[PDB]
RNA sequence: AGUAACGGAGGAGUACGAAGGUGCGCUCAGCGUGGUCGGAAAUCACGCGUAGAGUAUAAAGGCAAAAGCGCGCUUAACUGCGAGACCCACAAGUCGAGCAGGUACGAAAGUAGGUCUUAGUGAUCCGGUGGUUCUGUAUGGAAGGGCCAUCGCUCAACGGAU
RNA sequence: GCUGGCGACCAUAGCAAGAGUGAACCACCUGAUCCCUUCCCGAACUCAGAAGUGAAACCUCUUAGCGCUGAUGGUAGUGUGGGAUUACCCAUGUGAGAGUAAGUCAUCGCCAGCU
RNA sequence: GCGGG
RNA sequence: CGCAACCA
């Protein structure tokens, strides 16, 4: 599962996930893409699982472009500790997902096999997704 | 550390200044020209032990 | 136990007199760490880069020079 | 040039071993006796 | 280029200080052939007086030495007093103060200019 | 001494013709010659520390300067501002004298001397030679010599291309 | 502007008579290309060079009139002050033009009341040392006290209870 | 019509690429005896000059290639009132950044000299 | 503040 | 290194 090789800071504020994804919202690396129409978090484990189910299905024909990278560390308190005593320990990494974000792109595969692969990947993710095609403006 | 020292006026007046000095990089007694306000004049102040 | 509990007291920096206000000589205009504002006419700078009015007048901020510096000046 | 800092450099005649007597202002303090020259070499 | 660029870098400090003092400036320029002096206002835009080795009184002679500089200094002192300019700040403009510049400045001090 | 008036009277028209330079001013001239002698072993002793300066003051008519170090390279065992070099810049009436006293009284004085290395121009008309010992110098004697070091020399000329530099160095009778 | 948490990160309890003042001068870091070892990375030369170097020291804000780097001479790391401000429960803290005296540097306009700034600190009590036509228990002295200068606290639980 | 100096203004002014200027001026230039310089060096600084050359440099022209400027519209955000609670919606006010069309190879002032 | 190293 | 002196 993906992870930054290094970061400036270990722990990070929680923040608010708000707004739409106007940046990573266009098919730019391949011909078909899966796009999140709902908001949430995407752990690195989910990214690995969805990539595995897509790649095993399309059977190595065509390239897969992972367009999300998990760069936000998430902490957790150990079990049976009270509420003070500093911030919890890093457990896993997530990517914040705004509606409109491209998650995976497939290049070099026909539409039906890629749509099968994307349907298989959607059942591994915690938000609703859609299948979008590359257009010209 | 730096030791405290007096710079006493060589004019007879009891006027002095206080400063610090590094005793290793400056073992000799400091001599410096300063204004004595009791005679209203620049004279030489020599180093002395803090009292 | 973690190792983060420290901070320093506030310093109360910033613009004290804004553009258009009247000043007298000696009035402090800007408390700043560096020179994000530079002294123009009738403005002096203290040892800690404090900008103060050296004359009566009104305060005026500008951007001047080829380095695009922010300048405070006092109009007499 | 600063005076009392540099070395002394006076005239100097150069006696080559192949009849090419030269003249140059150098700091040898004597008369040079050369064997090899820019005429008596394999250049 | 490099010479003029470095010399203007050398002049900037005195020029900015003279502007901050709000003073009438006696700016001098020196070329291998001529010398120039300008008495300039505190705002830096108006030339209150001027003199050079191009004056129909120094040009016909020889220019670019210490004697011509002394003559220019006398002439600028006179012309500056004519325009009611007494207290000035001397701007050597990145040139060393010694030499032809010093001759101009001494002739200007003896001419009546106060600095 | 000789080389200066020689270039002023003979080599000028020769270079202008051979190189086809229209303007008189834009003709290849020799501007400076700098003799550097890097000595990294400075903090270890004094023989090879002031010996380079003394060998220079003997070889070059002008005294040397002590090139310090600009940074602190750990693998090199140097710290910022420590004497790690020496240099001397011959400019005029001494640069031509050094060109003579090294090109006609000490040029062919090194053991097994092939012609030269003639592909060192630095994209312009500035050449850089090299030397392995000071024994070739007719000034430093092998009796008084000690802790043999070598000197690098660099001739900087007012030349544009490497061809103009090659011409200006040939007219002065280089080892090619 | 201020703003809490056993919230997230780091520093301090010094240094320096020059690393202060002033006048004068200077401009990096990185690349390419060449050159005795010498080599990716030392010193030399030449071309660029977008601020990416440096700053006694942590970070931030600054830094070309460089606030960065050198050389000469120096003691303004002065005394009496101080309009007016900032910040402040108080006690404290901060900046300060200008004025007088005595200076240093500069040809001169000028610039200097320490250091690029923001940490490098400790009240009061008790006592020590220097000075002092203030006082001096009948009087003259003295002791003692006062005043000005300064010294003695990981009083660190740092407004310090003995 | 050209130079010189000092400013305003700080890229619509800049880079890159071409091109031209020697009456004067400016630059390079000649030499350092003298005044001054170099942690070495007349390179720089300084002085005495006028045999050359506009080569380099400066300056002036030309060019949207890159920079820089830059709408309109839309979008994001947001004050107030209201409605929903995963961050939106409605009414009203405000309104970017980015990007697009387009614009840019400056404008102005005081003084002197030369044509 | 008195001796030892 | 020990013995002894400690009331900002
Ligand atoms: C108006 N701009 C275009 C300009 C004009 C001139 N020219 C003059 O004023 C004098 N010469 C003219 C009048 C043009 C003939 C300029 O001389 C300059 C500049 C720009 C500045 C920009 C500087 C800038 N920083 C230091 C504020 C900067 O970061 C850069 C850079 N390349 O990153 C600079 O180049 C800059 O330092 C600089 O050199 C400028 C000028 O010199
Ligand atoms: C050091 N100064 C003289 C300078 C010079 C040049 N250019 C050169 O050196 C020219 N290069 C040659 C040698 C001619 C090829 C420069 O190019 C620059 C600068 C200054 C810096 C200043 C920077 C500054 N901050 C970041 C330190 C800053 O805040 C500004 C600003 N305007 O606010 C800058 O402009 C700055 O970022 C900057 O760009 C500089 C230069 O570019
Ligand atoms: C317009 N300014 C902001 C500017 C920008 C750039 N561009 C960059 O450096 C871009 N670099 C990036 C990629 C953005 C990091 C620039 O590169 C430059 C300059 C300024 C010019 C000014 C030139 C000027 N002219 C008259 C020759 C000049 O005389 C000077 C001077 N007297 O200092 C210059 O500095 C100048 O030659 C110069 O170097 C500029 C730039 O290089
Ligand atoms: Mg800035
Ligand atoms: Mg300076
Ligand atoms: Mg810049
Ligand atoms: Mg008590
Ligand atoms: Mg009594
Ligand atoms: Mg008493
Ligand atoms: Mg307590
Ligand atoms: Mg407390
Ligand atoms: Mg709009
Ligand atoms: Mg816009």
């Amino acid at each position: 599962m993906l992870q930054p090789k290094r970061t400036k800071f270990r722990k990070v504020h929680k923040g608010r996930n708000t707004g739409l994804a106007h940046r990573g919202s266009t098919v730019s690396f391949g011909s078909i893409a899966i796009k999140a129409t709902e908001r949430g978090r995407m752990t690195a484990r989910q990214i690995e699982a969805a990539r595995r189910t897509i790649s095993r299905r399309i059977k190595r024909g065509g390239k897969i472009f992972i367009r999300v990278f998990p760069d936000k560390p998430i902490t957790e308190k150990p079990l049976e500790v009270r509420m003070g005593n500093g911030k919890g320990n890093v457990e896993y990494w997530v990517c914040e997902i705004k509606p409109g974000k491209i998650l995976y792109e497939i290049e070099g595969v026909n539409e039906d096999l890629a749509r099968e692969a994307f349907a298989l990947a959607a059942a591994k993710l915690p938000f609703k997704t859609t299948i979008v095609t590359r257009t010209v403006m | 550390m730096r030791d405290k020292i007096r710079l006493v006026s060589s004019a007879g007046t009891g006027y002095f200044y206080t400063t610090t000095k590094n005793k290793r990089t400056m073992p000799e007694k400091m001599e410096i020209k300063k204004f004595d306000p009791k005679i209203r004049q620049h004279v030489i102040f020599k180093e002395a032990k803090i009292k | 136990s973690t190792k983060n509990g420290r901070d320093s007291n506030p310093k109360m920096l910033g613009v004290k007199v804004y553009g258009g206000q009247t000043v007298t000589a000696g009035n402090i205009i800007v408390r700043q760490r560096g020179t994000e504002f530079h002294a123009g006419a009738n403005v002096g700078m203290g040892r800690d880069h404090t900008l103060f009015a050296t004359a009566d007048g009104v305060v005026k901020f500008e951007v001047k020079g080829q380095f695009g510096r922010r300048y405070v000046k006092v109009e007499t | 040039m600063r005076a009392d800092i540099h070395p002394k450099y006076e005239k100097l005649v150069a006696t080559c071993s192949c009849g090419n007597v030269i003249e140059t202002r150098s700091a040898l303090g004597k008369e040079t006796i050369y064997l090899d020259v820019c005429s008596a070499c394999h250049p | 280029n490099e010479k003029k660029q470095s010399r203007l870098r050398r002049a900037k400090s005195t020029r900015l200080h003279i502007r901050a003092l709000g003073a009438t400036r006696l700016c001098v320029n020196r070329t291998p052939r001529h010398i120039y002096a300008q008495v300039i206002s505190a705002d830096g835009g108006k030339v209150l007086a001027q003199a050079s080795t191009l004056d129909a009184s120094l040009r016909s002679g020889t220019t670019g030495n210490i004697e011509a500089a002394t003559k220019v200094g006398a002439l600028i002192a006179e012309r500056a007093k004519a325009a009611g300019v007494t207290k000035v700040a001397f701007d050597r403009s990145g040139f060393k103060y010694h030499g032809r510049i010093k001759a101009l400045a001494d002739a200007a001090r003896e001419g009546g200019l106060e600095f | 001494a000789r080389l200066k008036a020689r270039y002023n009277d003979e080599l000028k028209a020769k270079l202008q013709e051979e190189l086809s330079i229209k303007n008189v001013m834009e003709i290849p001239r020799i501007t400076k010659i700098t003799l550097n002698m890097g000595v990294g072993a400075a903090a270890t002793d004094k023989k090879l520390l002031d010996g380079a300066v003394a060998d220079m003051q003997l070889i070059a008519g002008q005294k040397p300067v002590v090139t310090l170090a600009r940074k602190s390279i750990a693998g090199f065992k140097i710290r910022d501002g420590w004497p790690i070099g020496c240099k001397v810049t011959l400019r005029g009436d001494q640069m031509y004298e050094f060109l003579d006293r090294l090109i006609s009284i000490a040029i062919p004085r090194i053991r097994d001397f092939r012609g030269f290395s003639a592909k060192s121009f630095d994209g312009r008309g500035n050449y850089s030679m090299g030397l392995k010992e000071q024994i070739v110098f007719p000034e430093i004697d092998f009796d008084k010599i000690d802790r043999i070091r070598g000197m690098d020399i660099t001739i900087t000329t007012t030349a544009r291309t490497d061809d103009e530099g090659r011409a200006l160095m040939r007219a002065f009778g280089f080892p090619f």
